[PDB]
DNA sequence: ATTTTTTTTTTTT
């Protein structure tokens, strides 16, 4: 390969029988080694084995001499060879894994079927109902252990998830829509397909994901083409759901504090190895992240913030070495930091360790729960339509061109691979300017090569939202 | 003697050893009379494909047994030519498709193929022994029994303890100095991780090495390494299967070698008379940068060493950093990338400056971690870090130690050790009130400690104002940056003019031409003449007398004579920027303007 | 550690039987004059020569008579003790007195402190680092600690945490320097709690450690 | 020798 089964029903009754069942994969081993046959000096006969004991000497018949007690020294250069993975999976998420605990199965791959399956997947398979030990203070009488084999996996590829692992009409859709000079501020009602606010700040997302340019030089540098954002304010503004709903909108994760981080220099079960998992500059090298609670997180993993945002000057020393990995990462930031707009407009006391956090980023526009009585009742009843009735799946689908997740993500992931765009001849200090990334951005926002200073000082006029926070 | 094809294999290999390839290129007085004894006469498979392609495959299809025969051919030849390179009748291996460590699928067994990856878990040395050289003090006959293992051949002896009482029960005893032995090594390989897939956990590999192949590098480096396969043990008659790949030669790739014969020294000698190359040489660390760098010259050049006869020596190095925020975290990079193995570090971290404290609370093996220092790799190297204003006061002590001595001396139960280091290091900055530098006070607008006057080696200035006259100047240079950044001044071509009104050329303005005068530059010893002492003494007198007055006394904290070491050993680094076997009044002039830029 | 590669770590086995025993101490710079030990995966010696720290180079462990008849002087020591600096005859000669020694009595059951214990405070261009280093070099059975540094803290031994289980009193510099000098630098910055450690050790031969439940002496 | 733990000291603003 028809029709499935479950796991809570299968025992001696159905042993050595081939079955269809389904779960969700967890993790498993690499591929090591196997063979079937070779031969030995002692007899020089092929190592004919049925299954995938240990023997008479036969280095004997030299007249009388015997040599019993097994001098069988394998000569593996004579050998054959097969594969393995040794796999594992967990049973279903719907068949009481809650009041019970989840049981599972151990597996055996053979030749061609590894490098095929990574966990986070849902499969249908056939196997074999076999065990591994022999019998009758373990095993008070005779207890034994479960496993199965591999035979005839058939996986699920469920529909619209998988531009993850596995047209020119759509390019017409890309470009002949792109010809419209109505995308920069048009989509200020787009990234919140269910929310109001952030409108002219969605104006500044339009440059964000498209990126700037890593215009390296004949001398050393690889300077910060990447760009980041900061936002700040109290709860109630739905800034959680702003990042939660943004997860689906290129590659990202949304958790904050005490619950990845750094490396995994620990061991596994298999002949006690030590092999790593990397960081998440690993998982973000063109992908970017949206992450709250800088302040409400452990102070350990904060040397790797300046060691990535400023330079990408990353290094390790756990074992005696500097795995010096790097990545093209950037971040959106959120917070519920100390005392809102009463703090923001006035001077600089938010974080009690560094003023550094205003330097490396530019667009910091405040989150408030401003009282505006004309809208306070609206936001008092902007929350009963949300609270009720489960209707709003694709209400934004009818919009001219502020929807279609797939086409938009692909819009971008072509766009961020066009050329080396630039601009034209054309407290406003050095890191306001070093905005120039947004200048070059509008080349790729209009999908052009070039652009000018002050048509594209749209960004300047939007940054004036932020600078009023910390001008004074 | 197997099947007699082995002999024609030997002869087909030896048919390489006759004519202009052999007579002109290959061995003899190309290795042997240069007196090296490093057996390995380097092979390239493509010749084997060219002469005997079937024998270009005899390797790749059965690598169990081409090998004693290769050795036979070699020892026969060299014995035929040189009985001097002839008294070491051993195996004598030689040099000789790259898939991943993720891409070994049951096969390549028997094949001598390439895989790439990282060094990790470089381990201990062991001998391994070849024969047993027995002698019978009754009958007094030096007899022998070779040993073997699969790791060289298929053949293995009754590999066991020394034999005895087997011949007769006679007077039977070993001897040493005769039963030779083999250098054995073990480690494992990881892929280069930048490729790595996010969904899976990458595989390692395991390898074995041998005699002349012992570890010219370290766990956590990357080199191309080629190997055959075997697999010795059983599989469940016993216990399941596990393998390794082996039979190797060596490379190393991520270095510089350097098409450098004695011509390149001729080049460094060619531009020598050009006097103020200092100019370009200082414009060789700021093309994308005002300001300084002529001062960073010496920290690039390390320092100088000088010793008393029948006495001891001096630590030699230079370390400086200073201002206002927003070029500091994108300036240091210039020296992470260019000058050999100069390693920045975290700025706020430990488990890697110098500290061990036997931290094995996981696996708990034999070794008790006696090495977690990344500042002794700065031995004769260079370092920079951030967080100095945020630095722990744990190490300010330790740096007081270093700057005075430059050696570590720890005895926390691992061992009472001490280890050379000849290092330098840089820093960060954060004054807790910003734009206060002198009007309020010169010193301690900064959030700092003042034990460290003489322990760094210059006081300088770094300041800022967005302006009125420099407003449009900032505008136009930022733009000239932004388009001299850019081509014609792909995705981005070459930008020249305003490096053309500047009459240089990037093959006189270049990296290899830059370090043209490093590697011999860092090997000179240009002693002093007859002139420094006088003026330096008068002017250090004037320094120590009148630099502490007239509205700059508060910016005149570091006066010591420990500067006078620095005041002169900088002109040393300068004196090894031109190979002049002296130092001069002109070097005097050029080695005071430090003083002027500090405030003047 | 004078031949260990920059990018390497000093590695360390010696088996001697018979009469040769007791011919070296922990921490002697020695010369020693190969046999493996039964996958086919130590050393026996005969002699322990040390050009430094050995019987004729060490003090108290005639030969000079031809020159001793020629040499009768007290001041030339300063001329040859640390020529590295001009002037400062007094500080050198004061230390030469500490190099001198030869003062002791054991009357009535009690001893008398018969070693010179000098202290120095001051910090300009003084360069009092070359002196301590000079003394610590030439002084037979010498030592060096700093104000704090690491694994020592310019002190003796302590049972100071959650690491494992040993109760290794770990004798440091102040422990081991006896019959000699432990030359600390920047004692002022050492620690307030530490001053009591120099208090009971001042008198002589006395460092008690009643922390683990033992009468430790260490004979300072 | 490691896995599953707990306090009693070691040294404190
Ligand atoms: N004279 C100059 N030459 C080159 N670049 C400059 C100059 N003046 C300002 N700049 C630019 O201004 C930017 C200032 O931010 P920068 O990255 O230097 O922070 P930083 O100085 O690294 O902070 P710190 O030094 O405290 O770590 C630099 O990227 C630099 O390119
Ligand atoms: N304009 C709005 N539309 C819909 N829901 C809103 C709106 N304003 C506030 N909310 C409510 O805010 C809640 C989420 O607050 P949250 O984003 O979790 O605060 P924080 O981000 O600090 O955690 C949601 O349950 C939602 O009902
Ligand atoms: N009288 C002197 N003779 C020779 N060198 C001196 C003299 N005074 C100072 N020095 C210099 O002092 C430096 C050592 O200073 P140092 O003693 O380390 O200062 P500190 O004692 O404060 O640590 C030496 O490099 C040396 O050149």
């Amino acid at each position: 390969s028809a029709n499935p089964t479950n796991i809570r029903q299968l025992k001696s009754d159905c042993v050595s029988k081939l079955v269809k069942i389904a779960g969700i994969i967890v993790a498993a081993s690499g591929i090591s080694a196997k063979a079937t046959r070779m031969s030995i000096q002692c007899l020089s006969c092929s190592t004919v084995i049925p299954n995938l004991y240990a023997l008479k000497c036969n280095t004997e018949q030299a007249g009388r001499p015997k040599c019993p007690l097994d001098p069988f020294f394998i000569m593996p250069d004579k050998c054959k060879c097969v594969d393995f993975q040794t796999l594992k999976l967990q049973e279903l998420p719907d068949f009481v894994p809650q009041g019970e605990i989840p049981r599972h199965l151990q597996l055996f791959c053979d030749r061609s079927l590894c490098e095929r399956v990574v966990p986070g997947n849902r499969v249908l398979i056939q196997g074999i109902y076999s065990i591994r030990k022999v019998g009758k203070e373990k095993a008070v009488v005779g207890v034994r252990a479960p496993y199965m084999r591999v035979v005839g996996i058939t996986v699920d590829s469920e529909g619209a998830g998988a531009i993850s692992r596995y047209t020119s009409d759509e390019e017409e859709h890309f470009r002949r829509m792109a010809a419209s000079g109505d995308i920069y501020e048009r989509l200020s009602q787009s990234l919140a397909p269910s929310i109001f606010g952030s409108r002219d700040i969605k104006k500044a997302i339009t440059c964000m994901l498209f990126g700037g340019s890593r215009k390296r030089l004949p001398d050393g540098l690889c300077r910060r083409g990447d760009i980041n954002v900061l936002l700040l304010g109290d709860p109630g503004t739905a800034k959680s759901q702003l990042l939660k709903f943004v997860e689906k909108v290129p590659i990202a994760v949304y958790t904050s504090g005490k619950g990845s981080s750094t490396a995994s220099v620990m061991k596994d079960p298999q002949t006690r190895n030590f092999v790593m998992e990397g960081g998440a500059m690993v998982l973000a090298d063109g992908g970017v992240v949206c992450i709250d609670e800088f302040d409400k997180m452990r102070e350990d993993d904060r040397v790797a913030i300046h060691e990535a945002m400023e330079q990408q000057t990353i290094s390790i020393a756990k074992a005696g070495i500097t795995t010096t990995l790097n990545s093209r990462c950037s971040v959106l930031a959120a917070a519920n930091s100390i005392f809102g707009r009463w703090d923001d407009t006035k001077g600089e006391e938010n974080i009690d360790f560094m003023p550094t956090i205003l330097s490396r980023f530019d667009m910091i526009f405040i989150v408030k729960d401003i009282h505006d009585e004309s809208r306070d009742i609206t936001l008092a009843k902007h929350i009963i339509n949300v609270h009720l009735s489960s209707n709003k799946s694709a209400p934004s689908e009818p919009a001219e061109g502020e929807i279609s997740l797939s086409t938009f993500k692909k819009y971008i992931h072509y766009c961020r691979t066009h050329c080396g765009p630039r601009l034209s001849e054309a407290p406003i200090t050095v890191r306001q300017l070093e905005v120039i990334r947004i200048s070059e951005s509008l080349a790729k926002i209009r999908l052009q090569p070039f652009a000018t200073d002050e048509h594209v000082n749209e960004a300047l006029r939007l940054f004036q939202v932020s600078t009023l926070d910390a001008a004074m | 003697e197997g099947e007699q094809f082995i002999k024609d294999i030997q002869r087909e290999y030896v048919d390489f050893l006759d004519d202009e390839e052999d007579q002109g290129i290959y061995a003899g007085h190309v290795k042997d009379m240069i007196a090296e004894k490093s057996k390995r006469l380097i092979v390239n498979v493509n010749d084997l494909k060219r002469k005997n392609p079937q024998r270009a495959l005899g390797l790749l299809s059965n690598a169990a047994d081409e090998q004693l025969a290769f050795g036979r051919a070699l020892k026969e030849y060299a014995s035929t030519v040189d009985p001097g390179y002839a008294k070491m009748h051993e195996d004598l291996f030689v040099g000789f498709r790259h898939v991943t460590p993720r891409s070994l699928t049951s096969i390549y067994l028997g094949n001598m193929v390439c895989v790439e990856g990282i060094v990790t878990k470089v381990s201990l040395i062991r001998p391994k022994v070849v024969r047993s050289v027995h002698y019978c003090p009754n009958t007094r006959k030096v007899m022998e029994r070779k040993y073997t293992d699969l790791t060289s051949f298929e053949a293995v002896p009754s590999g066991a303890a020394y034999p005895t009482k087997d011949e007769d029960g006679n007077l039977l005893e070993t001897e040493y100095g005769l039963s030779v032995y083999k250098d054995h090594q073990t480690l494992t390989i990881q892929e280069m991780p930048e490729k790595a897939p996010a969904g899976q956990l990458p595989r390692s590999v395991d390898i074995v090495c041998d005699d002349d192949l012992v570890d010219r590098c370290k766990p956590g480096d990357r080199v191309q390494i080629v190997g055959s396969y075997r697999c010795l043990p059983g599989k469940r008659g016993s216990g399941t299967f596990r393998t390794v790949l082996l039979a190797n030669n060596i490379s190393l790739l991520s270095k510089e070698s350097l098409d450098i014969s004695r011509e390149d020294i001729m080049l460094c000698k060619k531009l020598a008379k050009n006097n103020d190359i200092f100019e370009l040489l200082s414009k060789s660390l700021a093309p994308s940068i005002g300001h300084v760098k002529q001062a960073i010259l010496c920290l690039l050049l390390g320092g100088v060493e000088k010793i008393l006869p029948n006495g001891t020596r001096l630590r030699g190095d230079i370390n400086v950093l200073l201002g206002d925020p927003s070029a500091k975290s994108q300036l240091l990079r210039y020296v992470l990338n260019t000058a050999p193995r100069a390693i920045p570090t975290t700025g706020r971290g430990s488990s890697g400056v110098g500290l061990t404290a036997a931290v094995t609370t996981d696996q708990e093996t034999g070794e008790r971690r006696l090495e977690a220092g990344a500042m002794v790799l700065a031995d004769r190297g260079v370092v920079c870090i951030d967080e100095f204003d945020k630095m722990s006061d744990i190490d300010r002590t330790a740096i007081h130690e270093v700057m005075e001595q430059g050696r570590v001396t720890i005895s926390k139960a691992g061992i009472h050790a001490s280890l050379n280091a000849r290092c330098s290091v840089l820093a960060a900055a954060n004054p807790v009130y910003g734009r206060y530098d002198q009007y309020k006070t010169p010193m301690e607008n900064i959030g700092l400690q003042d034990s460290l006057l003489s322990r760094f080696d210059l006081l300088f200035v770094m300041l800022d104002v967005i302006d009125s006259d420099v407003d449009q100047m900032i505008s136009d240079h930022v733009v000239r940056m932004h388009r001299y950044r850019n081509p014609k001044e792909y995705e981005k071509y070459d930008a020249l003019l305003h490096g053309k009104s500047r009459q240089r050329h990037e093959k006189i303005l270049s990296v290899e031409f830059m370090r043209k005068y490093i590697h011999i530059a860092k090997c000179m010893k240009p002693k002093l003449g007859e002139q420094a002492c006088e003026a330096i003494a008068n002017e250090y007198s004037r320094l120590r007398s009148q630099e502490a007055v007239e509205t700059d006394v508060a910016r005149t904290q570091p006066i010591t004579a420990r500067t006078l070491e620095t005041l002169i050993r900088l002109s040393t680094a300068h004196a090894r920027a031109r190979m002049s076997k002296s130092v001069t009044i002109d070097d005097a002039h050029a080695a005071i303007e430090l003083v002027q830029f500090a405030y003047f | 550690s004078d031949q260990v590669p920059v990018g390497h770590i000093p590695r360390s086995t010696i088996m001697c039987r018979g009469e040769v025993t007791r011919m070296a101490q922990p921490g002697d710079h020695i010369v020693v004059s190969f046999l493996p030990l039964m996958g086919l995966l130590f050393l026996q010696a005969h002699r322990i020569i040390c050009i430094n720290k050995n019987d004729e180079i060490s003090d108290k462990d005639p030969e000079e008579l031809e020159e001793l008849a020629q040499d009768d002087f007290y001041e030339r020591l300063a001329t040859s003790l640390a020529p590295e600096i001009y002037g400062h005859l007094d500080v050198k000669k004061a230390l030469l007195l500490l190099l001198v020694g030869g003062v002791d009595k054991r009357p009535d059951g009690m001893k008398i402190r018969g070693n010179i214990n000098i202290c120095l405070m001051g910090d300009p261009g003084v360069a009092k680092s070359q002196l301590l280093g000079y003394i610590s070099r030439l002084a037979v059975r010498s030592q060096y600690t700093t104000g704090r540094g690491s694994s020592g803290v310019g002190l003796t031994a302590a049972v100071m945490d959650p690491l494992t289980g040993e109760m290794t009193l770990e004798g440091g510099a102040l422990v081991l320097a006896d019959q000699g000098v432990c030359c600390i630098d920047e004692f002022d910055k050492m620690a307030d709690q530490d001053r009591t450690a120099i208090h009971e050790v001042m008198e002589q031969q006395t460092i008690s450690i009643a922390k683990a439940g033992i009468m430790t002496t260490l004979n300072a």
